[PDB]
């Protein structure tokens, strides 16, 4: 099974480096060439770099010069130097392995997000959502947890620690004042509830960041 | 040079039917002795993207049969037969004959379902958080369909259009609905200087807005 793992990502300041790894693994590393893709905000992907088996790279013109890509044959490691870095460089960056030859890109990996400001890194603080009343709900009761003033993305949310999987919106983070913030609502059966318990559990890699916030019913 | 263009950037399609994205290139995608290298590739919201179809018309390992590529020169159609809750997400098509290999702007596959109107609820300010001389009031619009929503936000009576930030979900494959937030943030301080917080919810789904809100009346 061919897997590929990016890693390496963060925030950094304009003007500053970062060098990205992508563990492959499953595949003779050596045979196939390999690529680098990101993609910006608006969901625009853009070819960064590759590396064909002879050893050859090629480059964009927006990358020339400021992007290099190599790997580790023994190590099975891919590996993107990126330096000069702009705010436009801000984006998801995936290595991805071609199916043979130059055909096509086949194998993808998770993407790891490199975010290129002068804004500093700020841990999430995580509300709870509890529903302040109970005028008249049905046999099911809607919770959820704010998460706030963070920096920069991306942030991980779930429930009972995937326990919860259904019935689960976790809604895309705005920015604002560089700062993110995201809500995330849990729907289940309101029988199970306060019966049960109900707890989100937010990460935020960029500051080391773990946290659990039980929900409890609102008093008056 | 190298432009690819794609054609719709969104397409509403039923289940069961067909939808068909269509991609232009800026030049004869002739190789050199052969085949041409346009691809296509589907990123499901959430995921990676994911190779579909490559040489123009080769489905890829995996890739079910109601994906088909087709066209030559620079037209190219990527064809989607009976379509499923699944296929939904952004479809782009790829250019890596020529220098500097490009994607194309990418088409976002909308699927139509049955109108749905959007469960409603609105939570105040957590305890924690007024702590903080903070006071953020949500209010969850979920399960809806179509996409277009309106939320209005009212404070005493009267509307708030000041401190509110909204964000959509994309379309759930599980059941092809959209959801949504709207957050009303303002200074503990403020916040207190007042007892009625509403949110209307406004839909195709009825003639009114569904209404939720609470009262800083005691409890």
């Amino acid at each position: 099974e061919v897997k590929l793992v990016e890693s390496g990502g963060g925030l950094v300041k304009p003007g500053g480096s970062l060098k990205l790894s992508c563990a492959a693994s499953g595949f003779t590393f050596s045979t196939y060439a390999l690529s680098w893709v990101r993609q910006t905000a608006d969901k625009r992907l853009e070819w960064v770099a590759s590396i064909v088996s002879g050893g050859n790279t090629y480059y964009s013109g927006s990358v020339k010069g400021r992007f290099t890509i190599s790997r580790d044959i023994a190590r099975n490691i891919l590996y993107l130097q990126m330096s000069s870095l702009r705010s436009e460089d801000t984006a998801m960056y995936y290595c991805a392995r071609e199916y043979y030859g130059y055909v096509g890109l086949a194998y993808w990996g998770q993407g790891t997000l490199v975010t290129v400001s002068a804004a500093k890194t700020t841990p999430p603080s995580v509300y709870p959502l509890a529903p302040g009343s109970a005028a008249q709900t049905n046999s099911m009761v809607t919770l959820g947890c704010l998460v706030k003033g963070y920096f920069p993305e991306p942030v991980t949310v779930t429930w009972n620690s995937g326990s919860l999987s259904s019935g689960v919106h976790t809604f895309p983070a705005v920015l604002q004042s560089d700062l993110y913030t995201l809500s995330s609502s849990v729907t289940v059966p309101s029988s199970t509830w306060p019966s049960e318990t109900v707890t989100c559990n937010v990460a935020h890699p960029a500051s080391s960041t773990k946290v659990d916030k039980k929900i409890v019913p609102r008093d008056c | 040079d190298v432009v690819v263009t794609q054609t719709p950037l969104s397409l509403p399609v039923s289940l069961g039917d067909q939808a068909s994205i269509s991609c232009r290139s800026s030049q004869s995608i002739v190789h050199s002795n052969g085949n041409s290298y346009l691809e296509w590739y589907l990123q499901k919201p959430g995921q990676s993207p994911k190779l579909l179809i490559y040489k123009v018309s080769n489905r890829f390992s995996g890739v079910p049969d109601r994906f088909s590529g087709s066209g030559s020169g620079t037209d190219f159609t990527l064809k989607i037969s009976r379509v499923e809750a699944e296929d939904l997400g952004v479809y782009y098509c790829f250019q890596g004959s020529h220098v500097p290999p490009t994607f194309g702007g990418g088409t976002k596959l909308e699927i139509k379902r049955a109108d749905a109107a959007p469960t409603v609820s609105i939570f105040p300010p957590s305890s924690e958080q007024l702590t903080s001389g903070g006071a953020s009031v949500v209010c969850f619009l979920n399960n809806f369909y179509p996409k277009d929503i309106n939320v209005k936000w009212k404070i005493d009576g009267s509307e708030r259009q000041n401190g509110v930030l909204n964000s959509w979900t994309d379309q759930d494959s599980k059941d092809s609905t959209y959801s949504m937030s709207s957050t009303l943030t303002l200074t503990k301080d403020e916040y207190e200087r007042h007892n009625s917080y509403t949110c209307e919810a406004t839909h195709k789904t009825s003639t009114s807005p569904i209404v939720k809100s609470f009262n800083r009346n005691e409890c």
